[PDB]
């Protein structure tokens, strides 16, 4: 169907048709330390699990590492743009952690490591490029931060490309009253997934979110997608 | 703080269009933060200092500007962060 012919359609869509399809990192950052000031972050546990699940279900070899300062997160992330995603699809990177403002014209924000130190979103998504990782060049490369609170030139050539990222700052719980029920977006974006995913892109899937965060309140609604995929996301369901 | 103040105002920006041979619009362009740069039709925002070149017959300049700028200022303070976000989840 209509469906049918744009999910394959190699000139529309990824081909995410390898198993597994790719690898998934996932910091989660829950204690750190007194001196920095930021409070322990309780459930981000079950936010962090979550995520291990939906992902391990879209067939991603799910690793998590915990509690991170900010130079072992790029290390983290170095380690996974330094692998070999030739027979990988797709990557993904999800941030579980506080956040704070950081400006740039494309990749706005930073995560703070478990040591208070942040970690500017824009060097986050640099650390894949096609120089340091060519291995997943044309090949989307997902980012998916909960951080609680014509054409470019210089040279013609579409750049950032094949790179999604989804910030979100959102700080309200499942329960509003209680900061261990979990991260009210990322239960948003697990039970999205778990509707549509198998039927609907990447794209469709957020802007659903979006949708349900905007009748949730809105100032923040900064879930604020940077989206630079050349192609839609269909990923591999069960 | 933009990256080039010079161009902060709509005037100072569509001066630099002076001789426009492309089919985009140069008042939509000045509106939209840019200016021309004096070289094909290269123009850059004022704010955010995002280049863009090789413009469509009937290319929007904000839409342009929100889905390779998303983060420029001066687009979120004239457009509003929905806009944005709802630019880069329709493409
Ligand atoms: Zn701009």
């Amino acid at each position: 169907g209509a469906l049918e012919s744009l999910r394959g359609n190699a000139d529309l869509a990824y081909i995410l048709s390898m198993e597994p399809c790719g690898h998934c990192l996932i910091i989660n950052n829950v204690n750190f330390c007194r001196e920095s000031g930021l409070r322990t972050r309780t459930g981000s546990n079950i936010d962090c699990e979550k995520l291990r699940r939906r992902f391990s279900s879209l067939h991603f070899m799910v690793e998590v590492k915990g509690d991170l300062t900010a130079k072992k997160m790029v290390l983290a992330l170095l380690e996974l743009a330094r692998q070999d995603h030739g027979a990988l699809d797709c990557c993904v990177v999800v941030i579980l952690s506080h956040g704070c403002q950081a400006s740039h014209l494309q990749f706005p924000g930073a995560v703070y490591g478990t040591d208070g130190c942040p970690v500017s979103v824009e060097k986050i998504v640099n650390i894949f490029n096609g120089t340091s990782c060519p291995s997943l060049g044309g090949k989307p490369k997902l980012f998916f931060i909960q951080a609680c609170g014509a054409t470019p030139f210089q040279s013609s050539l579409p750049t950032p490309s094949d790179i999604f990222v989804s910030y979100s700052t959102f700080p309200g719980f499942v329960s509003w009253r209680d900061p261990k029920s979990g991260s009210w977006y990322v239960e948003t974006l697990d039970d999205i997934f778990e509707q549509w995913a198998h039927s609907e892109d990447l794209q469709s899937l957020l802007l659903r979110v979006a949708n349900a965060v905007s009748v949730k309140g809105i100032y923040k609604q900064m879930p604020g997608c940077f989206n630079f995929l050349r192609k839609k996301l269909f990923f591999k369901t069960s | 703080l933009p990256r080039n103040p010079s161009m902060a105002d709509y005037e100072a920006r569509i001066f630099t269009f002076g001789t426009w041979i492309y089919s985009v619009n140069k008042e939509q362009l000045a509106r939209a933060g840019f200016y021309a740069l004096g070289e094909g039709d290269k123009v850059k925002c004022f704010h955010c200092g995002g280049g863009l070149t090789d413009w469509k017959p009937s290319e929007d300049p904000w839409e342009q500007h929100a889905k390779w700028y998303p983060g420029c200022k001066y687009l979120l303070e004239q457009k509003g962060q929905e806009y944005i976000n709802n630019i880069h989840l329709t493409h």
